[PDB]
């Protein structure tokens, strides 16, 4: 029902993820 | 998985907000392999650190973030250090550069105080940003009061620079809490989200910063109204519907 | 990474954090999260009826005028709830929401006259004050000390035009003839969620003390308290309302830069 915005902001790739 | 996304992102929607931080963390214990693509489409307070090379601070969020480090807008490092962290193009840094310092005149403008950051990263045919803001009122006042503003733009660049197409996505996110002897103890927090894009002509009289400037600040204006109709008027005539 | 029982120790908090009106959706969202249909049965059981009696959920039982409050004071154990009003208990099913089963109850009798008198003054008192708002209450013996405990809901869900609210509130009166110690707690959670997720959380204590004669002249005071306590409050919250408005919310953001007109961001980049 509810439509998600933020589902289509651009990705940024990052070199490491969170540890 | 778009599916558990979605759900996810639903459940943000109906939790209380209060709890946006333990909302977010415990998601991510339930659903561990979304711990990425929940990073990234669930907005949460803005933090500040400290650049220690300039004196200013700067703001925290997933999109200035790379294992467990911050990159300052100012300085161009991460703290902690990082070997080899993303880091924007050397053109788009000094895009980068130059945003900052026309969004630290807007916030000024429009916030007389508060702290801002922009972050930019590179597209395959263009670039993205965010613009940062954090505006809190003194919490001396048990009449507490924040302001978070997220505004990411993605900007398609065409062949020519002569046009690009810009779309924005922008949260604001307010908190207000007050513990009074007549109204008890009242929390009214929470966020709104609204999207919109534009095509604008690119140039020398136009450049990319007055474009998303403009989109930026028509944007913020509305969400302000908004907030101001659905805090200050909706919620309260729901509370005087109940009884 | 994390075990199995966090998990659904965590879907089942979701599940109680679930906004006034929107219990479905968050439970279907927390479901295909949890992907494991087994798992959150077990887990999560005792989530919806927990769900059921914080929110005082109201219940028709057929046969019976009016509604009854689903809560902690009136659980039996084993699905059943007891209607203090019409000496019954009754199954209730927390995933239907739904009452079954009426069978005769009595619970206690020192306070069945003081009960019904407060019942009674009750009644009228939310039919007057809330739209469509119900109230329960029981009288029970707590560490040798008599307390009448009333307790008010009343909601309204509008789910197509993105909102819902609740306001529930719990009195307890505890009866030391000649004088009655009150603690109440009132509380109200709205939310609105057309693009976003905005939510009001709110709640006040407050503790008194009435000189208590007969059953219903006390009963009259109890209600007179009541009344001022809950029209007090709401006014104060409409007068929180605008303080936040024309001071807080004024001081984080200007509508307009000294200038009276938009920026010139040509200005700005030089």
């Amino acid at each position: 029902r509810l439509e998600h915005f933020t589902k289509l902001r651009p990705k940024r790739n990052k070199k490491q993820q969170p540890t | 998985s778009d599916q558990q996304l979605d759900c996810a992102l639903d459940l943000m929607r109906r939790l209380p907000p209060q709890q946006i931080e333990k909302n977010l963390s415990d998601l991510i214990d339930l659903v561990p392999s979304l711990c990425e693509d929940l990073l990234s489409s669930v907005d949460q307070p803005l933090k500040i650190a400290r650049d220690k090379v300039v004196g200013k601070d700067y703001l925290l969020c997933d999109y200035n973030r790379d294992g467990d480090s911050y990159r300052s807008p100012w300085s161009n490092k991460y703290d902690p250090p990082l070997e080899d962290g993303a880091m924007p193009s050397a053109r788009l840094r000094k895009l980068e550069v130059e945003a900052n310092n026309a969004f630290d005149q807007y916030r000024d403008l429009y916030f007389e105080g508060g702290v801002s950051s922009v972050y930019l990263w590179d597209l395959d045919h263009g670039f993205a940003g965010v613009i940062l803001i954090k505006k809190a009122g003194d919490g001396s006042k048990k009449i507490k009061g924040c302001w978070d503003s997220i505004h990411v733009v993605e900007v398609q660049e065409k062949s020519s620079g002569r046009t690009a197409h810009y779309k924005l996505t922008s949260t604001v996110m307010l908190w207000l809490q007050t513990n009074k002897t007549g109204s008890g103890t009242m929390n009214l927090g929470g966020s709104l989200t609204r999207q919109m894009e534009k095509d604008e002509t690119v140039s020398d009289s136009s450049p990319h910063i007055a474009n998303i400037g403009r989109l930026v600040e028509d944007m913020e204006n509305k969400i302000r109204s908004t907030l101001n109709e659905i805090y200050f008027g909706k919620t309260k005539d729901i509370v005087n519907g109940l009884r | 990474r994390v075990s199995d029982e966090e998990k659904v120790r965590i879907a089942a908090k979701f599940i109680t954090h679930a906004p006034p009106g929107e219990f479905n959706e968050v439970f279907n969202d927390v479901r295909l999260l949890l992907n494991n249909d087994n798992l959150l049965r077990e887990g999560a059981a005792h989530a919806f009826a927990q769900y059921n009696m914080d929110q005082f959920t109201p219940v028709k039982i057929e046969g019976y005028d009016d509604q009854v409050l689903i809560t902690e004071h009136g659980d039996l154990g084993n699905g059943r709830f007891l209607d203090p009003r019409n000496k019954i208990s009754f199954k209730f099913d927390h995933l239907r929401k739904e009452a079954s089963d009426p069978q005769p109850e009595d619970t206690e009798s020192a306070l069945k006259q003081w009960r019904d008198a407060c019942d009674s003054a009750l009644r009228a008192y939310v039919k007057d004050h809330y739209p469509n708002g119900f109230c329960t209450v029981y009288g029970k013996s707590i560490d040798g000390q008599q307390t009448i405990i009333a307790c008010i809901e009343s909601h309204q869900f509008q789910p197509k035009n993105f909102w819902n609210g609740r306001w529930r509130s719990e009195w307890k009166f505890t009866i030391t003839p000649p004088t009655a110690q009150v603690a109440a707690v009132l509380k109200i959670q709205v939310h609105y969620y057309e693009d976003g997720n905005v939510q009001l959380v709110s709640h006040k204590d407050i503790q008194d003390s009435v000189q208590v004669s007969s059953d219903v002249q006390t009963a009259k005071e109890f209600i007179k308290i009541i009344e001022n306590a809950e029209n007090e409050y709401q006014t104060a919250i409409s007068e929180n309302y605008q303080t936040m408005s024309d001071t807080t919310f004024k001081a984080l953001r200007r509508q307009l830069p000294v200038t009276r007109t938009k920026i010139d961001w040509n200005k700005i980049l030089s």
